[PDB]
């Protein structure tokens, strides 16, 4: 429900592999 | 065969991208998230990765087509080497640490706006040195524990 550190970071792990 | 944390990750990276909610990740917001990712992609080329997975052919992408797109994107880099992206993302002025302010400039950057009751607590999760920051060590651990 409420965003923690990991669930965040590694959306930005995901997004970030398009580069 | 996912685990709902897994699924909540993704959800979370389809969330960054669709930054008006709309449902979809058009040219506009696939260029906004790699731009602020220190990349500098052509119209043609965002073009060309939507159409690479719009079954649908409406030129965007929605959730499903999304999940194809990263399904192969990240099979042509490790791990590891993507840990080490997603740290250098959230250590703005790259000293090695990872501050509150730099988490909380980040998400917003990305479109997850954050309070700094929030983010001083994500901190916490990862600090493992109580400094209330996070290094590049302790943030590996919580990628990979
Ligand atoms: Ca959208
Ligand atoms: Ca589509
Ligand atoms: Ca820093
Ligand atoms: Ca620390």
């Amino acid at each position: 429900r409420k965003k923690t550190f990991k669930e965040v970071a590694n959306a930005v792990k995901i997004s970030a592999s398009l580069m | 065969q996912l685990t709902e944390e897994q699924i909540a990750e993704f959800k979370e990276a389809f969330s960054l991208f669709d930054k008006d909610g709309d449902g979809t990740i058009t040219t506009k917001e696939l260029g906004t998230v790699m731009r602020s990712l220190g990349q500098n992609p052509t119209e043609a080329e965002l073009q060309d990765m939507i159409n690479e997975v719009d079954a649908d052919g409406n030129g965007t992408i929605d959730f499903p087509e999304f999940l194809t797109m990263m399904a192969r994107k990240m099979k042509d880099t490790d791990s590891e080497e993507e840990i080490r992206e997603a740290f250098r993302v959230f250590d703005k002025d790259g000293n090695g640490y990872i501050s509150a302010a730099e988490l909380r400039h980040v998400m917003t950057n990305l479109g997850e706006k954050l309070t700094d009751e929030e983010v001083d607590e994500m901190i916490r999760e990862a600090d493992i040195d109580g400094d209330g920051q996070v290094n590049y060590e302790e943030f590996v651990q919580m990628m990979t524990a």
